[PDB]
């Protein structure tokens, strides 16, 4: 158990390690524990992160929704969860991703990438703001 | 001052209904009496990174129909984005110090609406963004529908040819829907059909649409048949066995089109229209054509000037 | 961090180093459970990392990939719970697959071929000189796939 | 077997002075004894992927004067990897089926040591791989030094021009630091400096090394005066300073020349030498090039029949 | 004579089952015992007018070992049909006053059966001719196939990638169509399916065959698999969809393969065959492209030489 910090549970196997890459969570001297391939009761299998005296940004958090929706993101102090939820799913995602249209001009130019995203059970879509075409977030993760 | 004053006109998806009409209602007026005055000491760009007759043309007549001046190029080759690798977002912020509107077609989807991001308070016209939107193109359209068949909806309206690089069909199909009851035929080859977030668009209004393989499966059902060039410069190589028309209408297919029908094509054709048909009654794509002075103008004093009176 | 029955714990690993041992090596591809501790007190090293996978050993050879990276590391090998087995990693003759040769020009870039370097130390560096091209190359420079 | 039966012939690096040795009594004894059935029944691929005269003629000339057959291709345009996309490696895996060696030049770095890898039990002699090695030029060289000079050892030897690039300076280095005494003057632009891997080398045996910025101040002490062509083909776009000749010999600079010391240059020359040498006694890169046949025929020799000659 | 002294061996349709028994039986035998000195004082013309690797190095090698001389040219570039207008007839009707046999490959089908009207009595042999006949490619599958599976008849061959254009398969179902109980599977793309002169032949004959949409639906049953390259450089731009392999063949593929199955590829592959079948003791390809030395060396013999081998 940790004091203070954030303990995102019940990430998918084979997604912990890359949410370690993506949001650069390893990149801090804060203590940091990670389970992976974890027993889980309603999982089976799960990843587990704990980062002591740290919290997901906000766009982190948003990120997340998208990577490991079923994940439970837990906020501590003083050794108690004083916060837990799932990622709020945001309706914008912006700089992280990349249009798969190849002829959107937001490959060639100096702006971010911006999606609208929509929920839409199954797939999550995403429509990119410069070429206006929607894609499975399947599709677009392919960065 | 007017809905329009000072608007980007990017995709026909950030218009609604009453936008529309009211470039359709301003272009009627000015059709009817001229305003040679109305955009006096502006200075327009018009600035096309792709090839283009029509819709640069008609643009820039129409600036000097209402007595705007105009600069820009027709090809990128000798701007400092073509020799000297400046980028597109670079490109906008100078020419947004020099202008009072942008006029831009591009061969990325994206361009214009990135534009908006550099060019300040300086408008931008979407002339054509890749295979994504062709605003205007949508505007002369419908004022050529409006005035032949009295009424923009419970039509019968059938689109041939190469559906899903067609920026004119996105841009047309999403305006006619925002009307009321209308319905659509999709005649395409399966490579080159209507994209599904048309389709989606469609089904989420509760719009009736069918695809055929036939042109004369609808021949007698239609008020509008426009036709579409296969878009080559848009295809990927593995698409290549579409490049020929698969559809070609000929004076012949006509025998059971209701009278009034008309044909319409942005243009240009390749050989999706035979030339017998240009003598028929039902040939209307070079009056077509003629509208888009009328739509431009509309859409340039209504972006420009807070009000109009006529 | 807590113990386990039966693997490989891979002790004493330079801080800022745990995480580029897990991406290089590919540590995370696989069933089995892992546990690591990323920047916790050593008493002896200020800051370690600390990497533990169940069920799995590595060689001799895999051992000395390690060297590179983290020569300093105390690799233990565990079954009933037991450390049956303590070793350091020393600096291996060559290091193959994980690495791409920096240049452009190599004949290993176009074709099927695994990659591969000869390793030696230089002038306090490690020197890294591809089998194919025969350039050589300060390790810092040699990147991953 | 002779030590070199069977064996692959691709970098100096892998050679031992030995080995060296061998393949020079070898060109010894064949060029005062022809021995024209030696290679009879084999047939030998010569395989170009760059250009070449000296290193595949004297080659082919060598095979034909030992008896063997050649079968093989000057470019790589007409060849199943030109336009059919195929890898080296299944080109290398089908003509190892073929024949009892493959000779080969190729403009990546590592190519013949690839081919090893996918040739079975066929000898792959470089031919020059990029700006590797190249082997067999510094076995001829080492021919030629040995021919003017009277030995291998106790030699200044002075290399000049693109020494980055070189694999002919790469491979002479290598073997003459094999060799006991040797002193190296190295005259390169510092863009085409020889590379810290061969220097490392030196140092490491304790072999003397220096840098000068002109011909003249070595001029007095050479033995060899090894000239080198720009390797314009090899060159970064940042690097095209240096494509013209940074430092050209001319007969007078040969004013205060020992009267042993020959000027080699493994061709082909630009501008670094000057025509007006030719005439000189210390001209000697045409005889340098004829020797190529003996040490190549030594070689080939060696590679593909397991007795020592005679 | 042997039947096949002076023969012209432009099409397998032009062959029975005993001829091309007879170059097997003769392949087998310079096998075992090479007659290095057979077609001494022949002079060979190896003229390909488009890309090869193997095909015109093993045929080459092939003369070598059997000691016939080769001229000719690996592209048509430099030749005066190349550069001065020559047509195709005049080049064959000089050439045949050299040379003893001609080897050819050429671009456009039909070339070889051409040449064959202006070579008079000098043997043409078609190393391939556009889309249409690959004798030698046939003959060195045959050998094989007999060679791997121990006979000829009652075998199910499967036949992937381009049938449309793979001159390979035209020539190889001819072959296998004149052995007993042959079966075959076809697996094409439908713009690239195997012609319909070779599926009446078939029929015609009463040989099963049948089409598949996948290799996994008959790799249990199959005792050969022939991969085949898509033909890119023959395909009208109308069918690039199918330019990159629609089949690939990996190691995984191969779980319920029987003991005996190859994989046989006339090569070049790209990447319709994963490097990693190339382990496993299915794969024959190179081994088969090595074949191509004996069933050329075979037919070489047959062709030049009136008594048959021993
Ligand atoms: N001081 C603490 C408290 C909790 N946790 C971690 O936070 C996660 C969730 O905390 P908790 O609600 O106490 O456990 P559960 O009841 O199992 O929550 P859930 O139902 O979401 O699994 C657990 O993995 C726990 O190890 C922690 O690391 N440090
Ligand atoms: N069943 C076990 C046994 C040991 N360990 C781990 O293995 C490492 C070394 O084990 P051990 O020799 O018992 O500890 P030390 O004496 O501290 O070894 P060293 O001096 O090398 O640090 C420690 O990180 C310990 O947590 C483990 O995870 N599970
Ligand atoms: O090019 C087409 O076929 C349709 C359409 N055509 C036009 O706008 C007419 P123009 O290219 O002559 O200005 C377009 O999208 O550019
Ligand atoms: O090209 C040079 O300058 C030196 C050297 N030259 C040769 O081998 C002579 P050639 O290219 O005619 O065979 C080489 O590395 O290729
Ligand atoms: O090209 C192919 O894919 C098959 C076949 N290939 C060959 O004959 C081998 P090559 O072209 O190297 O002589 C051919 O028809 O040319
Ligand atoms: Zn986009
Ligand atoms: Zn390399």
């Amino acid at each position: 158990a940790i004091k203070r910090g954030t303990v995102i549970d019940h990430i998918p196997a084979q997604i912990g390690f890359k949410l370690l890459s993506l949001f650069k969570l390893t990149e801090t001297d804060q203590r940091i524990t990670i389970g992976l391939n974890l027993p889980s009761g309603e999982m089976g299998r799960k990843d587990l992160i704990k980062i002591e005296n740290t919290f997901l940004s906000e766009d982190q958090v948003d990120q997340l929704a998208l990577y490991a929706p079923q994940a439970t993101v837990n906020r501590i102090d003083n050794y108690e969860v004083v916060g837990k939820s799932r990622p709020s799913l945001p309706e914008r995602i912006d700089n992280v991703l990349v249009c798969p249209n190849s002829n959107c001009i937001s490959h060639a130019e100096p702006v971010s990438s911006s999606f609208a995203v929509r929920k839409r059970a199954n797939d999550i879509a995403l429509k990119c703001k410069y070429c206006e075409k929607e894609f499975s977030h399947n599709v677009v993760l392919a960065n | 001052a007017n809905p329009l004053y000072q608007k980007h006109i990017i995709s026909i998806n950030d218009l609604s209904r009453d936008d529309l009409n009211l470039v359709l209602a301003t272009a009627a007026k000015l059709k009817a009496n001229p305003q040679p005055e109305l955009l006096k000491h502006k200075v327009i760009a018009s600035c096309f990174f792709e090839a283009s007759t029509r819709t640069r043309l008609s643009f820039e007549t129409s600036m000097h129909r209402l007595g705007a001046s105009v600069v820009g190029f027709s090809d990128s080759a000798n701007t400092s984005l073509g020799k000297k690798g400046e980028t597109l977002a670079d490109t906008i912020s100078v020419i947004s110090t020099y202008v009072d509107a942008i006029v831009m077609r591009h061969p990325q989807e994206g361009a214009a609406r990135l534009a908006t991001e550099f060019s300040g308070n300086v408008p931008v016209l979407n002339a054509g963004d890749g295979s994504n939107q062709h605003p205007t193109q949508t505007l002369l359209d419908l004022f050529t529908i409006q005035e032949t068949q009295g009424r923009l909806d419970n039509l019968h309206v059938a689109m041939v040819g190469d559906l899903k690089y067609g920026r004119t069909v996105h841009s047309l199909t999403q305006a006619l829907a925002k009307f009321d009851g209308n319905r659509f035929y999709f005649i395409a080859p399966d490579a080159l059909a209507m994209p599904q977030y048309i389709l989606d668009m469609l089904d989420e209004k509760g719009i009736a649409w069918s695809l055929h393989s036939s042109i004369e499966e609808v021949m007698a059902e239609v008020d509008i048949l426009y036709m579409t060039r296969v878009q080559k410069e848009r295809l990927d190589p593995s698409e290549y066995a579409n490049v020929k028309a698969q559809f070609v209408l000929r004076a012949s297919d006509l025998h059971n089109a209701k009278a009034n029908m008309k044909v319409l094509h942005p243009l240009p054709r390749v050989d999706e229209i035979a030339t017998d048909v240009d003598k028929t009654p039902h040939a209307w794509y070079f009056q077509q054509a003629g509208n888009g002075i009328f739509a431009r103008q509309a859409l340039l004093a209504l972006v420009l000037n807070r009000d109009l009176v006529l």
